[PDB]
């Protein structure tokens, strides 16, 4: 649509919401990649420079006998399927540095046991990674946000060139959609994947030998909210205003306009509710 | 029985939500249902303790919000369309951090000045709203404009000794 | 006046007040037909909003139904929109009977009425066309000055009391001189200015 | 939803008849047995078993 | 008119939810019908202020009572009195109050309350009196109130020598013609006649109304969550379906109605306001339009959604 204001009643994250950092840096001893509890809302944002959060897993209760979802994200593509994997409880994607050539090789791909079946196999498009084995300050940024609807499950991507914020950035981006995959499974939950740095420094074994770094990763809920979406010519969402959020906004709505003048608006109806329900039947004992 | 408290309310199989309180009107032995003149049940007679209740609806009401307009600034008051002030308390504006009760409903987010300006925004029942008295929405009563009274005299009289001609102009939709 | 016109050139490009009277009604108008052509994708309890979609997808029997509902729920719209529009239609008329009044009385003539033309005294007007509507100016007098003079009805010269032709008399306190009751124009009393 | 609301004078009936006619004893619908025997209101309210 | 504003949301549906969900259905009726009501809200305000607000500032009653033998007590306001409501108009909220939210309505209160009403009408009443027309063209110009009836003579031909001759004979028959005035509008049932059947109509319209959500519309029963509880969704449809048509149509005609009666009101509101600018403010050369017989000056009154004229006019006598 160009330059026309749209009202869309779809799952958002709300405006100035609360966002749970998470951290995977060892800078000492630390690193830590837990489970997740999944609402409609999963947005996941994460920010990386030597591209270290590489995954996803998705599921009821990742036991092999539900159907669950699950990611890598190689240089070929960010590759999927549906199937009912056995995981472990620390599974990850391994990188070691060797002497003799300088390239990062998969050194334990035990992400998963064995599969059941699959009712769902896929490939997305192709694209490339850099995969740096330096140190920085993490000059790209991710965002996507998992949703599930209808018997489908969706994805939205935008990669951005931010510059320098340890916060998300003041500003309006919007994402697009990248995949839609028809799914019926059920996702109570769902945890990320990290890229282990093995080096030659390192004690040289799976529960000790890693120098895994810096990583960061936020995650915030979605829930159903009214968004009025300001379209441009071209059509990119150049901005947003959150109409559930306050008493200004609602007013924007209810005026279908970016910019309010001054004056008294009516915007909507206010009704109280019942504290509690009280049944008074006839207090007969005797029974038909 | 719960009494004062907006509560959904069945009664052999009739359902109506309000608050439940006893009802001075004395009703006859066998009368059940009381009704109003709009034909809406206003009393009951508890089936089991036999007692009268008056039923009134949960206060509703229309929510307007006054701003300055946009381009000035950002704060707003909202008055809620004749709901009591004490009523209920988006979460963050509830609460009243200039709390008035006017007559017209209740605002929650403008301070109540003594002084009197030319309207503005108006309210209702007299009570305008601006933006001007670092900066915050005042609710003032509205008083008519400057009250000079101009002296009178049986022997006194005024003529104008200068004259001023004025442009003014009024504009109609013709079609 | 070239003072006066030059102040009402720069209110008008400074603000839209002025043509929020008219702008209203521009405004208006075009809300209420968006929200009608808008009504068209509603689906006023049919299956679906789009006429031909509903037609393709349905057999004529149920089609017929469907058919049915969609020009209820769309004869209802219509319905809003002209009786809608009647009114407004009316309520510009009356204007336009004022507007043509405007356009003539003020205009054509002197209207002695108080404040039917602009505020105080109405020398003359101008009108100027706008878009849907016609804008007009009016120039009138008003008196700025006022001097408190002591005054009384009559004069006795010799036993009998004279009055004003036409103005009030009006007195400095030193002497008794008669002036418009406009402007001050002091005249010495006298035979032609009585009777 | 018959077991959240009161109503008033429960009336209760009972017979015996073919097994065809049971369609036949529905409101409205006209029958030989619905004409001669027992003929519901075109608005019945109630369960028939 | 009373600022009625009825929200289309709750009066069809009602309290419970899936009653809304068919409304939405629906479209912008529900939006639009609230718009219309809430314009003809404003007009009911904005009229008022057409109709009263013909003054910039208002003109205190001068503390003095001379007034050339004119005696002015029952027009103007009484400060020992509560509510500075005059006498004419102290009373007429009595004569009113004799002739005279709770569901889905909601009665808004005007922007000027009665209150201020009375005090712009003191202020046309003080201006007037102290300076003639001047204060409806300009800065008032206070004039003595016997010369000022000499210029409203003048102005209908009769010599103002006339007036000042025979002064106390024209004092006396306007304080006696005020008391007449006085004592007519208390004696009479229903002398206000036009005035009175505009609250009536309204008050029938919102009955009928009120009285109308009762009214079937060939549903099974007549209440949104009786008929909810009884049916399921599914089936449900065709009778909720139907009662929201009908009680659409309920609104509609109330909404189309005020309207009209909205309009009727303005055109008065208009000529009442060109009448108090008109008449109030200088004297009206236009035969007939003020009162009856030849025009001096009228002195504005204020009642519940209405103005009272009181019209001084010369008729000749005997010939
Ligand atoms: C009447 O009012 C006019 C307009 O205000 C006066 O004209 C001004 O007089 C001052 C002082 O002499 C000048 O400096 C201005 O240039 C004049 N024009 C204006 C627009 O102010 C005039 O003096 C006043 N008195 C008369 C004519 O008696
Ligand atoms: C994958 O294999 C598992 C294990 O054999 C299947 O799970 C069984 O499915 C049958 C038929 O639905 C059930 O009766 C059994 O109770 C399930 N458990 C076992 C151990 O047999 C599963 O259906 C297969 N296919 C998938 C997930 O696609
Ligand atoms: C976010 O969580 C923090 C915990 O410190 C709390 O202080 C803050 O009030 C929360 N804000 C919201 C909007 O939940
Ligand atoms: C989804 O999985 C959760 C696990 O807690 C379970 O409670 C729920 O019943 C499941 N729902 C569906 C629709 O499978
Ligand atoms: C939008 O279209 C304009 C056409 O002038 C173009 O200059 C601009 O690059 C486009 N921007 C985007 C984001 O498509
Ligand atoms: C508001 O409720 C309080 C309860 O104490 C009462 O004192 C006050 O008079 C009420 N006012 C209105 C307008 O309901
Ligand atoms: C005329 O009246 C006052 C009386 O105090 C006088 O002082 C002055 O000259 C003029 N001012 C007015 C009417 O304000
Ligand atoms: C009237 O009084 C004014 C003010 O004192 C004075 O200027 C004027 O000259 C007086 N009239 C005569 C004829 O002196
Ligand atoms: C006016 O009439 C009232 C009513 O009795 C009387 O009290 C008052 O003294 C009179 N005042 C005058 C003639 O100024």
């Amino acid at each position: 649509r160009s330059s026309v204001l749209h009202s869309t009643q779809d799952l958002f994250l709300p405006f100035f919401s609360n966002v749970t950092w998470f951290h995977a840096i060892h800078v000492t001893k630390r690193f830590d990649n837990p489970v997740l509890p999944f609402n409609d809302g999963v947005y996941f944002a994460s920010t990386e420079k030597s591209n270290i959060i590489r995954g996803w897993i998705f599921g009821t209760t990742l036991d092999s006998k539900t159907q669950s979802l699950l990611i890598v994200n190689n240089a070929t593509n960010v590759v999927i399927k549906v199937c009912e994997f056995q995981f472990c409880n620390d599974p990850f994607l391994g990188v070691y540095y060797h002497k003799n050539n300088k390239s990062w090789m998969e050194s334990e791909f035990r992400v998963y046991s064995s599969a059941n079946n699959c009712t769902f196999e896929y490939v997305s498009q192709p694209f490339l990674m850099d995969l740096e084995g330096k140190q920085g300050n993490f000059k790209n940024l991710r965002e996507f946000v998992f949703k599930n609807i209808d018997g489908y499950f969706k994805i939205y991507s935008k990669h951005t060139p931010i510059n320098l914020v340890r916060d998300l950035p003041q500003g309006f981006s919007a994402l697009e959609p990248l995949v839609d995959l028809p799914i019926g499974i059920n996702i109570t939950r769902f945890q990320t994947l990290l890229a282990l740095h093995r080096s030659y420094l390192t004690p040289g074994d799976s529960s000790s030998g890693w120098t895994a770094g810096a990583a960061a990763y936020y995650v915030g809920y979605l829930q159903p909210r009214t968004f009025l979406l300001k379209y441009n010519e071209n059509g990119t969402i150049t901005d947003a205003v959150d109409c559930a959020l306050d008493p200004l906004s609602e007013t924007k709505c209810t005026l279908k306009s970016f910019t309010v003048e001054k004056g008294i608006y009516q915007t909507s109806n206010f009704r109280v509710q019942p504290t509690e329900s009280i049944v008074r039947f006839p207090n007969i004992t005797n029974l038909c | 029985l719960v009494k004062n408290k907006c509560v959904n309310f069945n009664f052999n199989g009739l359902t109506g939500t309000g608050v439940l309180t006893e009802s001075n009107k004395k009703f006859l032995p066998f009368q059940q249902f009381g009704r109003d003149i709009a034909d809406t049940t206003d009393a009951v007679r508890d089936p089991q303790t036999l007692e009268i209740l008056d039923i009134t609806p949960c206060s509703f009401g229309g929510v307007s919000v006054i701003t300055p307009g946009t381009n000035t600034s950002n704060q707003v008051a909202v008055l809620y369309q004749g709901v009591n002030c004490t009523e209920v308390p988006w979460r963050v504006y509830s609460t009243g951090s200039n709390v008035f009760q006017t007559r017209a409903g209740c605002l929650i987010g403008a301070e109540h000045v003594n002084n009197s300006y030319e309207c503005d925004i108006p309210i209702g029942a007299g009570i305008c709203a601006s933006y001007q008295t670092s900066q915050s929405i005042i609710a003032y009563t509205m008083s008519l404009g400057a009250e000079n009274s101009v002296a009178y005299s049986n022997n006194s009289i005024a003529i104008p000794t200068n004259f001023t001609i004025s442009v003014t102009t009024e504009i109609l939709p013709v079609s | 006046f070239n003072s006066a016109i030059g102040k009402i050139q720069d209110s008008l490009s400074s603000t839209a007040s002025a043509l929020g009277k008219l702008q209203d009604v521009v405004n208006q108008n075009a809300q209420a037909l968006n929200t009608l052509v808008k009504q068209l994708s509603s689906n006023f309890g049919a299956i679906s909003s789009v006429l031909n979609d509903i037609l393709s997808r349905l057999d004529p029997p149920e089609a017929e139904v469907q058919i049915d509902r969609l020009i209820t729920g769309r004869l209802q719209s219509l319905q809003t929109y002209v009786t809608q529009q009647l009114i407004r239609a009316a309520e510009i008329r009356a204007s336009a009977n004022l507007a043509a009044t405007k356009m003539s009385e003020c205009v054509l003539g002197q209207s002695k009425r108080v404040d039917f033309c602009g505020k105080g005294y109405h020398l003359m007007s101008f009108p100027q066309s706008a878009p849907h509507g016609v804008v007009f100016l009016h120039v009138t007098y008003v008196p700025a000055q006022e001097k408190n003079f002591t005054t009384a009805p009559a004069i006795c010269h010799d036993g009998k009391a004279h009055f004003p032709r036409e103005g009030v008399f009006v007195s400095n306190g030193t002497h008794w001189f008669v002036t418009q009751r406009n402007f001050y124009e002091p005249q010495i009393i006298t035979t032609d200015n009585t009777f | 939803k018959l077991n959240d609301l009161c109503f008033t004078n429960v009336y209760a009936d009972s017979f015996v008849i073919r097994g065809d006619e049971v369609r036949q004893i529905a409101p409205g619908q006209t029958g030989k047995i619905a004409d001669y025997n027992y003929k519901l209101p075109d608005d019945f309210t109630g369960c028939v078993i | 008119m009373t600022k009625t504003s009825v929200d289309c949301t709750m009066y069809i549906c009602g309290d419970s939810t899936e009653c809304s969900n068919l409304l939405l259905q629906y479209g912008s009726f529900c939006t639009q019908l609230n718009r219309a009501l809430t314009g003809i809200a404003v007009e009911q305000d904005k009229n008022t202020q057409e109709v009263f607000a013909q003054v910039k500032q208002i003109y205190k009653t001068p503390p003095i009572k001379d007034f050339g033998g004119f005696n002015f007590s029952q027009i103007l306001p009484d400060p020992s009195k509560p509510s500075k409501r005059s006498f004419i108009e102290d009373l007429l909220f009595n004569k009113v109050t004799l002739a005279d939210k709770f569901n889905g309505l909601t009665v808004l209160p005007p922007l000027l309350t009665d209150e201020m009403i009375a005090q712009y009408t003191s202020a046309l009443l003080a201006g007037t009196i102290t300076s003639g027309w001047t204060f409806g063209a300009g800065a008032a110009l206070q004039i003595p109130f016997a010369m000022q009836m000499a210029y409203r003579f003048n102005g209908i031909g009769v010599t103002q020598n006339v007036l000042y001759e025979n002064q106390k004979l024209i004092a006396n028959q306007f304080n006696s013609a005020i008391g007449k005035i006085q004592d007519s509008l208390s004696s009479t049932a229903s002398a206000l006649g036009k005035l009175q059947d505009v609250v009536n109509q309204n008050a029938q319209a919102l009955n009928t109304l009120v009285k109308q959500l009762s009214s079937n519309f060939g549903a099974i029963s007549s209440v949104l969550n009786d008929i909810l509880s009884r049916l399921d969704p599914p089936e449900a449809e065709v009778q909720i379906d139907r009662l929201i048509t009908g009680r659409l149509q309920s609104l509609q005609t109330y909404v189309t109605q005020q309207l009209i009666r909205a309009a009727e009101i303005r055109a008065s509101a208009n000529l009442a306001a060109t009448k108090m600018s008109e008449c109030v403010l200088g004297q009206s050369k236009r035969v007939d339009f003020c009162g009856k017989g030849y025009h001096l000056m009228s002195f504005p009154q204020s009642a519940p959604h209405g103005v009272v004229f009181l019209h001084v006019t010369y008729v000749p006598a005997q010939e």
